[PDB]
């Protein structure tokens, strides 16, 4: 309850000192509204002749749609000197020094003598507003040109919050009287008179335009043109009441601009609409109540932190769109009325206005979700995440704050070419409720996406890009060829965030079949046309549905949105989404029946080996030992859904074909004492189990293999078996004795030999003991985080193409990839593979080491890690790397509930490899924010980055091994890879050395030989990274900074020696690279120094 | 410059040949040499040699020193490559570190002889070898790069032969249980000292080393009343407070 | 040149195993006199050094005890002395301690540790005793460092009881007393004549003590024994080229006469 307000005051000292850029510009706008004061009147002159008056001038008049033809424009075309007011942002003190630019609020409300009682129809009062603007900019431009300050200003006709009904006059300054070292766009805006008409036209149920589809948008727009002055009266009176508002709203606008919610509009197809004065209005509305009995939600007894928490609690637990919304009247309690208007709503009865009708239904939906999500990560008393909640702008990327993206390119041609270029509506009833073409296609496309998906996605957001609220002085309109049309948008961002449990479900379900085909089945068959029909099921229900032919590379979400686009809004527009298919063939496609039509969320291969493992489990339990089995437990990467081959039978060529299973017998106190004798007794038990296995069930076969993944135990073997369903399992016996044997070896070792034996015990703990609870926890959690196995598999193939798996361990890569899932804040859980992968790389590019641990709790959504265990983990991290100064040999710190030490998987990796990973992450996020997503972008993201750091070897074994690893190579025929598929076990089991690769463990041997001179790496997923034939592999090596030159010869140099002086030595680099190729004499083909 | 062929501290630069890489046209693997001593049975008349070839084992050192013997009349009595650590997997012995018995220099293979005159003859021969390699690079003394490295490190996916490791760990258990039962019987038979001191022992303990290490690892009712000097201190208490 | 802390840690990252760099980082704080901060940086260094290099771990422990002897005090000196004797070899910690204690000029611990450590590692060596004897003769305790012979002979086994009178005769001929040193050397020449090193180095130490009349008697009194050709060439050249460096005519006669008999 202490330090978050110190973070708050840090934000205050980040935002403040506005005087140097409010005083001079308030002087400058003082001179500006002095100029507006000495702008005199311009009386009523006719519209049809001010057309010609403005014709040959540079001021061609802007207009609201459409241009007012003089057949009915019999309005009073006056101009008077309006009322000046200096309000809003620079008067209520909410200015962040953003390099994009803060706004300004200068009010010119219209005088009383240029309207009527029924001026509020058919927007010719807005035509009056537009020609009012046209004369004001003409008069102002000639006055500022004779006042010769045009050398750094430029005026522009913009829209007030992206609204064509309300254009504004924005001034951008550039390079004594100039203001350009900070925030831009000082705009002025005219408005309407305060109180004119009784509120029936002010109600959202008005339409006085001709043949009643009401115009709530427009009677809100003119009412917001007029009556935003009682609201700042209300703001000023609560400002005189108390003081926490200014910091509460700089915090609110800060968080909302990180979330991308500025107050322009979401009706025009952009994420936004909600903004800072709306935030003020709801805070001060919740001041005098908020409850249904107007129970006081907000007191100023608590400061901005609990004001903000109560605000987000009320917005998250009080719906506005569909059931209930806030009511308040400025002239005065505030309550919660019961229904919803199918739009973001809050009623203010003293205005009869609907202030939250600047954004749309999906935008309010996603903002209530952001309220719930930041509420979830704010109410917890566990950790502190103030930088996670504010100080990361999530709005920077599209596919990072969203999950996947479509880009609809619609070449409609012209406004007349509409009727054969697009299949949407064209009507008085749609042009009366929608401003323009992008507006009606936006509302139609969000309703058909909502109805097309429904229970298939979390949220939809629509956003037309190429839109701009920018059109010049000389031009009447945005006169812009927007790629096949002349409407203010280029192409349509369709951004989706998905409920990931129903992406690849291949049947969506309409209502069932009554005989009387009711209206819901009717609109279902209309919306779905020839494709959907009524079907039987295994339950026997007769229900309306449609088959979605799932492909591997294509998620069916793209196919259903492709049909919901090309059936209803257009018939020849096209859809751009190539990223998903661009990496889905970077996924490896296993040799499975109809594997192209199988999804990526299918786990049938893992279940197939689990079934094979279970029959092996039964046939190893139903027999007799001299010492029975206590339990066997698989610990394999396939048993935790991680392995890079999606495991097909007989697939020997993958080095992790052999999964590992620990097995332990009961606690017999009869055991041998010393460590070699006990591991030899474990070999004796494995000898007995394979002897009886070949005795009874000879359809399984087996062999023995030495393991040296633990150091200094020379006599530890594993039992490998080949299961006639076609799989291979390692068996390692665990006892209750090895743990205390390693501990007493630690205890009686020599004191300068302690930490190496401690490293041996750490490798033992990581390999035998904590690995079981590791695979248990994340295999249990993978069925709640469904995209985990594809994001880890693509991460691991990325990491082997960029050549790190020879140092890093696969459980560590697994932990780095679970980190964005079990803590996804501020974002979502990733409902797609791209969103997962770039969330991984964005996080690890953000992530430091010196002041940064990595605590994660692998828990279910909505057993966790409490405050005490959190503090213990952070404290042993703290003393760990104040003992370790900068990460000399300990780089990462990955701590879970199952390992509060954290040093279990991070040990062993060299500092060049870890810094190379962090640098590659920063290079990747640099490429993402610079060049954008593209096919060549993804190919550059999977470039080797070979860098020519001292060493390149090119290796090809005498056979290709992708038909043998079981990943099919996108062939036109499956029998081409089937007749080379190894669907047979080799009889003499020695041949697996030549049916597999030696490169990973020979690079292991060479690395531990040259541990202090050069670190080596090899592509350990051989033709998974090595092209299509399945043969290309590399060997690379980074030389130490110690051996930059010749060094004084000693006995402890322990390197490859060349006396170039009598005192100085250097590598025989050609001799040792030649000896590398001499070891790999059949494996090597090509070699390049440097 | 190749005529620089001997270092300060007696190190004899020994170059050899390298085979043909398909892309490599050079070929200088460099070794050192000494003649050191100690009276124990593993360092007398011995040699270091540094910067080892990968899997330097017994047999090509046999053929190489036989080549030098037949070449330039040196006599040599080679038996074994002492303390060959090239990979670094035999530094700390876990079995001796926690065992009852079978108890108790980076890339420096050591090698000792039987005759000190033979090792001195090979020392003079090797110094002349170093300087003849320095003089000409084409009429070399040679250890050709013969490869049992393949025979032990391309075949390592082999199933270890079942009857062989059967009889191997059969013999290992058959000696282990023998020395184990011997150790335990020696523990709890009878231990009197040089004088009369019967040693306390556990019911089911097993080793004198075990009770030694546990005796290494194992390296109230006062009263605040009841006495008259305590009534002296408490009267001082009850007058000061 | 190393100036900043990131520069120092960059040196230690790019160079893990050079005591030049390690004691550069130590001597920076030694020269800035923030030596307790050097103590905690030393606790970093002893546990961040690689454990294979025996000479370099000797360097870092010698440097730590150099800190504790140059500015520390005895109650922590015995603490780091006990920790050094636990971690690494007690005997070389003792020898560097004795050298560094007499460098820092503290007899009040130096003589006591000479006694205790010559007790400790003097039943299997001789140097921990003869360093004490040379120190006592250098600080004017001639007869006290001559009385050490009984202590040496009862401390060691039989094997180097030649070597104890050898070394104490070395230091007695270095700066002790020459004729009393010959009174020590008489046990050498009475015990073993067949060790041909003792005679040669005893007359060479007679040369370096330079009593020239007894030089001209000692060389002339060896030769009546069974002298083999290598020993003859050795003693012959160490007399004749030294006379190169009243008698020279007679030893020129003996250059030819003792070829016959």
């Amino acid at each position: 309850s202490n330090i978050f307000k110190l973070q708050i005051d840090e934000l205050l000292e980040q935002v403040k000192l506005k005087q140097k850029h409010v005083l001079k510009v308030e002087k400058f706008l003082h001179k500006l509204y002095d100029i507006l004061q000495e702008i005199p009147d311009w009386e009523e002159k006719s519209l049809a002749e001010v057309d010609s008056f403005f014709k040959n001038k540079i001021v061609s008049v802007p207009f609201v749609d459409p241009k007012p033809i003089p057949q009915n424009t019999n309005y009073k075309f006056n101009y008077k000197k309006p009322d000046i007011s200096l309000i809003g942002s620079f008067a209520l003190k909410a200015g962040i020094y953003q390099p994009n630019g803060s706004s300004i609020d200068t009010l010119l409300t219209m005088p009383k003598e240029l309207f009527e009682k029924k001026d509020f129809l058919n927007f010719r009062c807005l035509h009056k507003r537009s020609v009012y603007l046209a004369y004001l900019t003409h008069h102002l431009l000639i006055l500022l040109k004779k006042d010769k300050l045009d050398s750094f200003l430029q005026l522009e006709y913009s829209y007030f919050d992206n609204d064509p009904l309300l254009p504004i006059l924005r001034i951008s300054c550039s390079k004594d009287y100039n203001f350009y070292k900070t925030r831009f766009s000082i705009n002025l805006l005219i408005g309407f008179p305060y109180k004119v008409f009784e509120p029936k036209k002010l109600l959202p149920n008005r339409n006085c335009i001709r043949i009643l589809p009401a115009t709530p948008l427009y009677n809100f727009s003119v009412l917001s043109s007029s009556t935003h002055e009682n609201y700042l009266k209300y703001l000023y009176k609560t400002k005189k009441q108390t003081e926490s508002f200014v910091e509460a709203t700089v915090l609110g606008r800060l968080w909302l601009q990180q979330r991308g919610f500025s107050s322009n509009m979401s009706h025009s197809g952009s994420l936004g609409g909600f903004g800072t004065f709306e935030f003020t209005i709801l805070m001060a509305a919740l001041l005098n109540g908020g409850g249904i009995n107007s129970n006081k939600i907000l007191l100023h007894g608590f400061s901005s932190y609990q004001l903000f928490k109560g605000v987000i609690k009320y917005l998250a637990t009080m719906d506005l769109c569909h059931d209930g919304h806030l009511q308040f009247h400025s002239n005065p309690a505030s309550k919660y009325i019961d229904e919803g208007f199918q739009t973001p709503t809050l009623f203010d009865k003293s205005t009869k206005v609907n202030i939250l009708t600047k954004m749309t239904v999906s935008s309010y939906q996603i903002l209530k979700e952001y309220a719930g999500e930041t509420l979830r990560m704010l109410n917890n008393v566990v950790q502190d995440q103030f930088s996670n909640i504010f100080l990361t702008n999530i709005s920077r990327f599209d596919n990072l704050k969203y999950d996947l993206c479509y880009d609809v390119q619609l070449p409609l041609g012209k406004y007349n070419n509409l009727e054969t270029s697009l299949a949407a509506t064209f009507g008085s009833m749609e042009r009366v409720k929608f401003i323009t073409l992008e507006n009606f296609l936006a509302h139609k496309i969000t309703n058909v996406a909502r109805y097309a998906l429904g229970d298939r996605i979390k949220y939809i957001q629509i956003e037309m890009v190429g839109q701009k609220s920018d059109f010049p002085i000389t031009k009447r309109k945005v006169y812009s060829n927007t790629g096949g049309n002349h409407f203010n948008f280029d192409f349509v961002r369709v951004k989706l965030i998905v409920n990931p449990s129903e992406c690849d479900k291949l049947v969506t379900k309409g209502p069932a079949h009554s005989e009387t085909m009711s209206t819901e089945a009717a609109v279902f068959k209309n919306f779905w046309g020839i494709k959907s029909s009524l079907r039987r099921f295994k339950d026997g229900s007769i229900t309306h549905c449609c088959v979605w032919s799932t492909s591997s590379s294509e998620p069916i979400i793209s196919s259903i949105v492709n049909f919901a686009l090309q059936k209803h809004v257009s018939k020849k527009a096209q859809i751009s989404n190539e990223t998903i298919k661009k990496f889905h063939n970077f996924l490896p496609l296993p040799n499975l029946p109809s594997s192209a039509k199988t999804s990526v969320l299918n786990l049938s291969s893992f279940f197939n080996l689990k079934k094979s493992f279970d029959d092996l489990y039964k046939i190893i339990f139903q027999m007799k030992l001299p010492l029975s089995v206590k339990s066997i437990l698989p610990v394999g990467s396939a048993f935790r859904y991680t392995s890079l081959c999606q495991p097909v039978p007989f697939a020997y060529s993958d080095p992790d074909f052999f999964q590992d299973v620990i097995l332990e017998f009961e606690t017999s106190p009869k055991w041998p004492d010393e460590i070699t004798s006990l591991e030899k007794a474990k070999t004796a038990f494995l000898l007995k189990i394979q002897e009886e296995l070949s005795a009874n069930s000879s359809t399984y076969r087996s062999f023995f293999s030495r393991d040296e993944s633990i150091p200094y135990n020379l006599e530890i073997v594993t039992l490998n078996i080949l299961t006639p369903e076609g799989y291979g399992f390692k068996f390692r016996v665990l006892t209750e004795r090895d743990e205390i044997l390693y501990l007493r070896a630690i205890a009686n070792a020599r004191n300068e030999l302690k930490p190496e034996l401690e490293a041996t015990f750490l490798k033992f703990t990581a390999k035998y003991l904590a690995s079981v609870r590791h695979t248990r926890t994340l295999e249990n959690i993978s069925h709640s985080y469904q995209f985990y196995s594809p994001v880890v598999r693509l991460f691991k193939r990325w990491l082997d193409t960029h050549l790190l798996l020879g140092h890093i361990t696969d459980e560590l890569a697994e932990l780095i990839a679970i980190k964005p899932f079990v803590d996804p804040a501020p974002y979502f859980i990733p409902g797609s593979l791209e969103n997962g992968f770039l969330k991984v790389l964005k996080f690890i590019s953000q992530w430091n080491w010196k002041d940064d641990p990595l605590i994660l709790d692998l828990v279910k959504p909505e057993e966790r890690l409490t405050l005490a265990q959190y503090k213990g983990i952070q404290m042993n991290f703290t003393n760990l790397r104040n003992s370790d100064p900068n990460g000399t040999h300990l780089q990462f710190f990955v701590a879970s509930k199952n390992d509060p030490s954290g040093i279990l998987y991070s040990s062993g990796i060299p500092l060049p490899i870890a810094t190379r990973l962090t640098a590659l992450a920063k290079v990747a996020v640099n490429l993402l924010q610079t060049h954008g997503l593209n096919q060549q972008t993804i190919n550059l993201l999977f470039t080797p980055g070979l860098k020519d750091y001292d060493f390149v070897v090119d290796l090809r074994t005498p056979i290709g091994l992708k038909s043998s690893c079981g990943i099919l190579s996108a062939t036109e025929f499956k029998n081409i890879t089937n007749d080379q598929a190894p669907s047979n076990f080799p009889e003499n089991l020695n041949d697996l050395s030549e049916k597999m690769d030696p490169t990973y463990q020979l690079v292991k041997y060479l690395n531990l030989k040259y541990k202090n001179s050069l670190i080596l790496s090899s592509r350990k997923y051989i033709g998974v990274n090595g092209g299509e034939k399945g043969d290309k592999n590399v060997i690379t090596g980074l030389i130490k900074p110690l051996f930059k030159g010749a060094h004084k010869f000693r006995v402890n140099l322990d390197c490859n020696v060349k006396p170039v002086d009598d005192e100085n030595v250097i590598l025989n680099k050609e001799a040792i690279f030649h000896e590398i190729a001499a070891f790999g004499n059949d494996m090597v083909i090509n070699f390049e120094t440097d | 410059i190749e005529d620089i062929s001997a270092m300060k501290n007696g190190f004899i630069v020994v170059p050899f040949k390298l085979p043909d890489h398909k892309a490599l046209p050079a070929s200088l693997h460099f070794m050192f040499a000494k003649r050191h001593q100690s009276s124990n049975s593993n360092e007398s008349d011995c040699l270091f040699l540094v910067n080892l070839p990968l899997l330097s084992n017994i047999e090509h050192m046999k053929k190489f020193v036989g080549q030098l013997c037949g070449k330039y009349d040196t006599v040599s009595h080679v038996e074994e490559l002492l303390y060959n650590d090239e990979f670094g997997l035999h530094e700390v012995d876990l079995s001796a570190l926690t065992s009852d018995l079978m108890s108790s220099p980076r890339n420096t293979a050591l090698l000792k002889f039987v005759d000190a005159a033979s090792i001195n003859n090979c020392w003079n021969a090797l110094k002349k070898y170093s300087n003849l390699h320095a003089k000409h690079p084409n009429e070399l003394f040679e250890w050709t790069y013969t490869t049992p490295s393949f025979t032990t490190f391309v075949n390592f996916y082999k199933p270890l032969d079942i009857d062989y490791l059967k009889e191997d760990i059969h013999t290992h258990m058959a000696i282990f249980e023998q020395r184990e039962a011997q150790a335990q019987e020696d523990v709890q038979s009878s231990i009197v000292d040089e004088d009369g001191f019967t040693l306390v022992v556990g019911k089911n303990t097993k080793s004198l080393n075990s009770i030694r290490k546990k005796i290494l690892n194992k390296n109230k009712k006062a009263k605040k009343d009841f006495y008259r000097f305590q009534v002296r201190e408490r009267k001082k208490q009850e007058i000061n407070q | 040149a190393p100036e900043s802390v990131a520069d120092f840690e960059r040196l230690l990252i790019g160079n893990p195993n050079s005591s030049v760099v390690w004691m550069n980082y130590m001597a920076f704080q030694l020269q800035l006199s923030e030596i307790e901060k050097a103590r905690e940086l030393a606790e970093r260094a002893l546990k961040t050094i690689n454990f294979r290099e025996e000479a370099e771990k000797l360097n870092i422990w010698i440097a730590m005890l150099n800190l504790e002897n140059t500015f520390g005090t005895e109650e922590t000196l015995e603490e780091v002395f006990s920790r050094a004797c636990q971690y690494m070899d007690s005997y070389t910690i003792h020898t560097k301690l004795l050298g560094i204690y007499e460098i820092s000029e503290k007899f009040d611990k130096a003589a006591e540790l000479f006694k205790a450590t010559a007790k400790k590692f003097g039943g299997e060596k001789v140097s921990i005793w003869v360093s004490w004897g040379d120190f006592l003769i250098s600080h004017n305790e001639e007869q006290e460092a001559r009385t050490i012979l009984g202590n040496a002979l009862k401390a060691l086994p039989k094997r180097n009881h030649i070597e104890v009178v050898r070394k104490f005769a070395q230091l007695e001929f270095a700066k002790g007393d020459p004729e009393r040193g010959r009174s020590l050397f008489e046990g050498l020449v009475a015990d073993a004549p067949k060790r041909i090193d003792l005679w040669n180095v005893y007359v060479d130490q007679e040369v370096k003590a330079k009593d020239k009349k007894k030089v001209e008697d000692l060389f002339e009194r060896i030769i009546t024994k069974k002298i083999t050709r290598k020993q003859a060439k050795f003693f012959f050249n160490k007399w004749l080229q030294f006379e190169e460096s009243k008698t020279i005519e007679y030893v020129k006669a003996k250059a030819t006469e003792y070829v016959a008999s």
